């Protein structure tokens, strides 16, 4: 339970259980949307090597766990705000200096986006900071993730 | 924005434009960063957010203040504090000729910000004048957070392609995946060199192998008992063995033997044998010193 895969179902899975009123939601579903952005930004040439690492998985569950609602109300909502939430993991832990917006973005409303990115920082930016800091929260995290399953 | 009066453009920086400003309520002079949210130039938020990310954690008087971030157009604005002047136009102001008291005060206000960054788990990563802020008052403040990244997770590796060349370190020209609070010790000496000098960058190379020439000419040519895992490293090859016999005295003559000694100190090419920016605070260099 240390492979990439193993936590990205993880993640899917406590997705599923967050989001309550998604009653047609998949745990593989999160999983395929954020393996076609890495792949999308590979096969792009705005990365040389793909950014879905066990630690970074770790870093966004993170983020997802304080920022996802229960109260989500589409799968559409729903994948907005994970992508959000992954474009800041690529914004703040990815080794290249620059991410396209482009396929993060699945929204109409562009300003909708920008002002999900502030308001996750404001709530976020310490925990960011925390889990690169602190070896023993990033243990913590890492182990809820893994009792997600 | 509509609370700011745009008084004029400071420049372009490393993701936006820069300008002065006054708050139209409280009358006070700040910087804002002004930044496009509908790109052509499509990856420039993505530095943005994680300045502000970064700044946010990191409030310490020689470190650049963030106090606030609004969003109102197709734009992202980030109010600064304002800052007179950066080092390098300082440099042209005095003719590089600094007091060897401003020499001091700058290195350690630099070291002050730096060993704060350092102890929050933050690399700079791009440390150069044009990134050092100075204010009439003579504060120094490490400033453009927009390369900087924390550290700490596990991680496969980072990027090798960080730091201007001229100060970046030779373990990153020998293509070193991990480095740690290391990495911006170098550069700090780098900037000690200018300042107690003639403020004109002591490395200044044309490519990376010009990079690494210039600072074994000077310092050097580590041996494999000085820096064992040097010959390892993905983008190794051989160098010719000058001799560490070469005096600084003439490359820094504002420096005395103490100053010298931090220094050299700073310029290991081992990142092991690198002084941290705690230690060198600790340096006798700084022992007769104003604020404590
Ligand atoms: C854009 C060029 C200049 C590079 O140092 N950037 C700069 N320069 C600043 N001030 C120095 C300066 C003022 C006027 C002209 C030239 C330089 C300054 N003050 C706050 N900030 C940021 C952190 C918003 C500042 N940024």
């Amino acid at each position: 339970q240390a492979s990439t895969s193993e936590l990205l179902r993880c993640l899917g899975e406590f997705l599923c259980r967050r989001c309550y009123r998604l009653k047609h939601l998949s745990p593989t579903d999160p999983v395929l949307w954020l393996r076609s952005v890495d792949r999308s930004l590979l096969l792009q040439g705005w990365q040389d090597q793909g950014f879905i690492t066990p630690a970074n998985v770790v870093f966004l569950y993170m983020l997802c766990r304080d920022v996802i609602s229960s109260e989500v109300g589409s799968d559409h909502e729903l994948q907005a705000v994970l992508l959000t939430c992954l474009y800041l993991s690529y914004s703040y832990m990815g080794n290249e200096i620059s991410y396209p917006l482009k396929p993060f973005l699945v929204e109409s409303c562009k300003e909708a986006f920008w002002d999900r990115c502030l308001s996750v920082i404001n709530l976020m930016s310490s925990k960011m900071l925390q889990i690169n800091a602190d070896p023993h929260y990033f243990t913590q995290v890492f182990s809820d993730l893994k009792n997600e399953s | 924005m509509q609370k700011y009066e745009k008084l004029e453009k400071i420049g372009e920086g490393t993701y936006g434009t820069v300008f002065k400003a006054k708050n139209r309520e409280t009358h006070e002079i700040v910087a804002l960063k002004r930044v496009r949210l509908d790109d052509d130039d499509e990856g420039v938020p993505s530095s943005a957010l994680r300045e502000i990310c970064l700044l946010k954690e990191l409030k310490h008087k020689n470190i650049v203040r963030l106090h606030d971030v609004l969003h109102s157009d197709k734009k992202l604005t980030l109010v600064f504090e304002f800052c007179d002047q950066d080092l390098k136009k300082y440099f042209d102001s005095c003719n590089g000729d600094l007091d060897p008291e401003i020499v001091k005060s700058f290195l350690f206000q630099l070291l002050k910000g730096l060993g704060f960054c350092h102890s929050r788990n933050v690399l700079h990563r791009d440390l150069k004048p044009q990134n050092l802020l100075i204010n009439r008052n003579g504060e120094l403040k490490l400033a453009n957070f927009g390369l900087a990244r924390a550290f700490g997770i596990p991680v496969r590796c980072y990027s090798a392609e960080v730091v201007t060349l001229w100060y970046r370190p030779p373990d990153v020209l020998f293509g070193a995946k991990l480095y740690s609070t290391s990495i911006d010790m170098w550069s700090a000496g780098c900037i000690f060199a200018e300042l107690a000098n003639a403020g004109r960058p002591l490395f200044p190379g044309n490519d990376v192998d010009d990079q690494l020439k210039r600072i074994f000419r000077l310092l050097g040519t580590p041996t494999e008992e000085q820096w064992p895992s040097m010959t390892k490293l993905p983008d190794y090859k051989p160098y010719p063995m000058y001799p560490a016999t070469t005096s600084l005295v003439n490359v820094v003559p504002k420096l005395n033997a103490t100053g010298r000694d931090l220094l050299q100190n700073l310029l290991k090419c081992n990142p092991v044998q690198r002084i941290s920016a705690e230690e060198a605070l600790q340096h006798p260099y700084f022992s007769d010193f104003c604020p404590p």
